[PDB]
C-alpha cells in the first residue's frame, strides 16, 4: 500500500501541500527540509505534543487520525510551506488548533518544520 | 553635517499606524512597522524577536510587545516577555519577565491586550496548556496566572468596565473575568452556552462594541454576547446570507477578519464564495457591511484578497491587509471609499493596528 | 531623489538607505544609534563638477531596515585601504552591532 | 502506526556535500548554512548561525565551524562573538569557543575564517576597527592570543606546504607571512617586497591558491604572484589578462570570491565583465575566463551566468559558482568547463559555497 508508506512514493508527490495527509499543515514539510515524513532533519528536535488533523486518503477511501509534530531547535527551514486547514479549528479546540507552534513546549521553541505521523483508522 | 541620533517620529501618533511582521521565513526577526496612514510613509520600526506580538498603550504613549529569547536564539535558556517602548522615540525602556509559556502562534488581536483603564496587560498563555497572565505596567511585574481559563482561548475586553474581559471556552460559551485595582481576579461568571463548538464553530475575531460583542461562524452565523450587565447575555444564530448567498455557498475567511464601526452599528467581514470545509482562512473575495440592527446586508465591495482589518472609530476608517499591503478605506458612510494602498508594508503580516486617540 | 540608489551622495553605499527608513540622509531613524566610525567615499557633484568626501556613517541596535538596498561601490577598495572599504559593517564597534541602514553625510570637498 | 523520530544523520554521504552560507542580509541576525547535495540538488539540512555567520569546514572532514556574533537580547546586551564546533554528519552543536568581542563582520570571503594546513588552528579576522589576526586552538577549545602584526593588513591566506604558516595583505601593497608555533603563538614572520600599487592598480583579496604559490587579479585585469616555495616571499607582476581586442572592450574582473585554481593543470578561473570603469569591480561575471598561468595566455571563456563567488574541488575537477541564489556546477576536468547543473534557490543571499572536503592530505 504505497499510499500509506511515503518513503515508497514519488517524493514529488510526498513534497507537495496536496498529498492527501498534509490535509490541515500550516508550516514547511520536514521532507523538503532533509528529513522525511516521519523523520525530523538532522539536528532537529520532534515535538512531544501536536495538532491533529483528519485526513481522508483517495487511494483507499479511507480516512486517518494524523498527528502533525514539529521538528525543532533549528531556524525556519522555508522550503514546501503548506496552511492547508481541513477540519482545523480555532484554540478553544486546541489540539485540533494549527496557528499556533507546537513546538511551545520544547527545550528550544525555535520552529523548523513540520511533518505529518499516520497514526491510524479515524 | 553631523549624524545625530535621538529623534522622534516624525508623524504625529493621529497619523500612525502598526503592521505586525512575522517574517515567518526567518520568524526569529520579526518586528513592528510603524506606516503613516496618510500618505503611505515608513516611520520606523520595534524589532520583536521570534514571533513577537503588539499593542499600544490606550493612552498612546507606550508600545507594549511580547517575545522570546534564548541565550543562544536555537539554544540556551528561554525568556518570555512583555517589553514597554515609548512610542515617540521608539526606545526599549523596560523588560518585564512572565513565565515561560507565553502564546506563540500567529497574531489574533486576542492574543495580547489590555484592560480598558490601560493598567493591565492580558495575554495568552499555552503551556500546551492554556491559562491568561495578567501584567500590572504600573509594577512592570506579573501579577497572576487566571487558570480558570482553562481549556478557553483569547482576550476579549470590556468597553464598558476598567478592568473586565472575556475569554471565549471549550463549552461553546464565554467567561468573564473581572479585575481588582490588584490584578488578581475578583470576581468570574460564565455564560449560558452561545454556540455549538461541533456544529457552528465561530471565528474569535470580535466585531466589538461598547457593551456587547458579536462573532461571525464558519458557516456564516453571526452570534452576539451582551455584557451591559454583570452577567453576560448570549445569542444567535442570524445568518448573514440570503438565498442567493446561499447558492453559491459563501462563508466568511480569514484571521483578524471582522470589525464594528460603533457610531452606525455596522459590521465589516470578509467574505468568500465556494465555503467548504477547509476555506476558513481564505482570502476575502468580498467586503459585506451588515446592519447588526436589522441583522441584514446593506453593501458588498471587492476584497483585494484581504486577510485582516481593523477599524478607527473616530476618523471613520478601516484597514485591510493582504499579507504584505495595507488598503486605506474610508467608512464614514455605508459604502467603504478606498483612499490608497500601502505595498510592501510587510513580508508576512496578519495584523494591523491604528495609534490609539480615544485616551483612557 | 535622495532615496534613489543613483542620488550623487550615495556613491559607495552598501546597505538600506536611512532616508526609506524614517530617517534623513544626516539622522537615524528613531532608536537608532550612530555609529562613530564609517567609511568614506568620494562622489562626484552633478551640478558644480566637484568631487565631495562622504561619510558613510550607519545606524546600529535594531535589525534590518529592509528598504532601498544600494551596493554601489564607486572609489571603494578592499579591506587592506579599511576605511574605503563597504563589505564590512560599520556597525562593528557599536555599543549593539546589529545593522539597521547607512547614511550619507556631507564632510566637504576631496 | 508511525512514530516521529530524530538524532538522524545527513542523508547523503560527505563527498555529495555543498555548504552554501546564506547570509540572509534582509534578516541578517538569521544568517545560516544550506547543506546541499550537488550531484543532484536536493537540501540535506541547515546550520543556524545568528547574526552574518561565518563558515567553514574542519580539513579532516568531520567538523563544521561557524563564527558568530550574539547578544543577550539581539538588538541590545552584553556581545559574545564566538566560534562553535558542530558535527557534520549529525548537524548538531558540540562546542562554543568565545572570542574577544571584535571578529570580523562582513560579507563571506574565503580569507576571513581559515584555518592552518594542519588543522590545529582555526584563523580568522579582527576588526575593532584597528586590525588584527585571532588565532583560536582547536584541540583546547581556546583562543589564544591576537598577531599584532597584522595591523593595517587584511585576510589571511594560509600556505599549503607548511603546517602552521599564513600570509596576509597590508596596506604597504606587500604580504606578511606569519608562522605559528606548537602553542598558536607567533613564532616568528617576514615582510615581502611591494608586489601591487595600492594606488595604481589594487588587487582583490581572493587568492588563487597553489599549494607553494598564489596569484591575484587586480581591478584592472593584471595578475600579481606570490612564491612561497622558499624561506621568504617572492614577489611578480603584473602580466595582463587582457589582450588588445580585450583591452578595447575594457573587460576587468568582477565579483567577490571571484578566482580559483586548477592546482593540477595550473588553469585560474576569474569572473570578468566588459565596460569596466571606476565602481564595477564588484559586477556580476558576464563571463568566465579560463587563464594558463604557466604560458600566460586565456584558454576558454564561457557565459557567467551573473555569478558572482566561485570554488574549486581539486579531487573531483569541480568549479561550482553562485549568483548569489543559484549555485552552478561545472565540470573543469578538461580546459574548457561544462556545465552540469543548477540548483535553484540555494539561498536568499550567498556570497560563499563550499565543498566538503574530500582528502587534500
Ligand atoms: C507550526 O507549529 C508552525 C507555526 C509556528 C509558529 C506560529 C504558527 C505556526
Ligand atoms: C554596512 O555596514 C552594511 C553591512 C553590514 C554587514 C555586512 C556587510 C555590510
Amino acid at each position: 500500500h504505497i499510499s500509506l508508506n511515503p518513503d515508497l512514493a514519488n517524493e514529488d508527490e510526498v513534497n507537495s501541500c496536496d498529498y492527501w495527509r498534509h490535509c490541515a499543515v500550516d508550516g514547511f514539510l520536514c521532507s523538503c527540509c532533509g528529513g522525511t515524513t516521519t523523520t525530523c532533519p538532522p539536528g532537529s528536535t520532534p515535538s512531544p505534543i501536536s495538532w491533529i488533523g483528519t485526513c481522508h486518503n483517495p487511494h483507499d477511501g479511507k480516512d486517518y487520525l494524523i498527528s502533525y509534530h514539529d521538528c525543532c531547535g533549528k531556524t525556519a527551514c522555508g522550503r514546501c510551506q503548506c496552511n492547508t486547514q481541513t477540519r482545523e479549528r480555532p484554540g478553544y479546540e486546541f489540539f485540533l488548533h494549527n496557528d499556533v507552534n507546537w513546538c511551545m513546549a520544547n527545550e528550544n521553541s525555535t520552529f523548523h518544520c513540520t511533518t505529518s505521523v499516520l497514526v491510524g483508522l479515524a | 553635517e553631523v549624524l545625530t541620533g535621538g529623534h522622534s517620529v516624525s508623524a504625529p501618533q493621529e497619523n500612525r499606524i502598526y503592521v505586525m511582521d512575522s517574517v515567518f521565513m526567518h520568524l526569529t526577526e520579526s518586528r513592528v512597522h510603524v506606516y503613516d496612514y496618510t500618505n503611505g510613509k515608513f516611520l520606523g520600526m520595534v524589532p520583536t524577536a521570534f514571533n513577537g506580538h503588539v499593542q499600544v498603550s490606550n493612552d498612546g504613549k507606550k508600545i507594549y510587545t511580547m517575545t522570546t529569547y534564548h541565550e543562544r536564539i536555537t539554544r540556551g535558556k528561554r525568556s518570555d516577555v512583555v517589553e514597554v517602548w515609548d512610542a515617540d522615540k521608539l526606545t526599549f525602556e523596560k523588560e518585564i519577565s512572565l513565565p515561560p509559556k507565553r502564546v506563540q502562534g500567529l497574531n489574533y488581536d486576542g492574543l495580547f491586550r489590555q484592560t480598558t483603564d490601560g493598567k493591565f496587560i492580558v495575554l495568552q498563555n499555552a503551556s500546551p496548556a492554556t491559562s491568561i497572565g495578567i501584567v500590572d505596567v504600573a509594577k512592570g511585574d506579573y501579577v497572576e496566572d487566571v487558570t480558570a481559563a482553562a481549556g478557553c482561548w483569547s482576550v476579549i475586553p470590556q468597553p464598558n468596565r476598567p478592568r473586565s474581559f472575556m475569554t471565549i471556552c471549550g463549552d461553546g460559551g464565554l467567561l468573564t473575568i473581572n479585575l481588582g485595582e490588584d490584578g488578581k481576579v475578583a470576581s468570574q461568571s460564565r455564560s449560558k452556552q452561545m454556540f455549538s463548538v461541533k456544529d457552528d464553530p465561530i471565528f474569535i475575531a470580535p466585531a466589538l462594541d461598547k457593551d456587547k460583542a458579536h462573532f461571525v461562524s464558519y458557516y456564516g452565523n453571526v452570534y452576539s454576547a451582551d455584557f451591559s450587565g454583570d452577567e453576560v447575555k448570549v445569542d444567535g444564530p442570524w445568518s448573514l446570507l440570503n438565498d442567493e448567498d446561499k447558492a453559491k455557498n459563501w462563508v466568511p475567511g480569514g484571521y483578524n477578519l471582522v470589525g464594528l464601526h460603533r457610531a452606525s452599528g455596522r459590521m465589516y467581514v470578509f467574505m468568500h464564495p465556494d465555503g467548504k470545509e477547509g476555506t476558513h482562512k481564505f482570502p476575502a473575495a468580498e467586503i459585506w457591511v451588515m446592519d447588526t440592527k436589522t441583522k441584514q446586508r446593506v453593501a458588498r465591495i471587492p476584497g483585494r484578497d484581504a486577510l485582516s482589518m481593523t477599524i478607527d472609530q473616530q476618523r471613520n476608517l478601516m484597514l485591510t491587509l493582504d499579507g504584505g499591503n495595507v488598503n486605506v478605506y474610508d467608512i464614514s458612510q455605508p459604502e467603504p471609499k478606498l483612499l490608497r494602498t500601502i505595498e510592501g508594508a510587510a513580508e508576512a503580516s496578519l495584523q494591523v493596528q491604528f495609534h490609539p486617540v480615544g485616551g483612557t
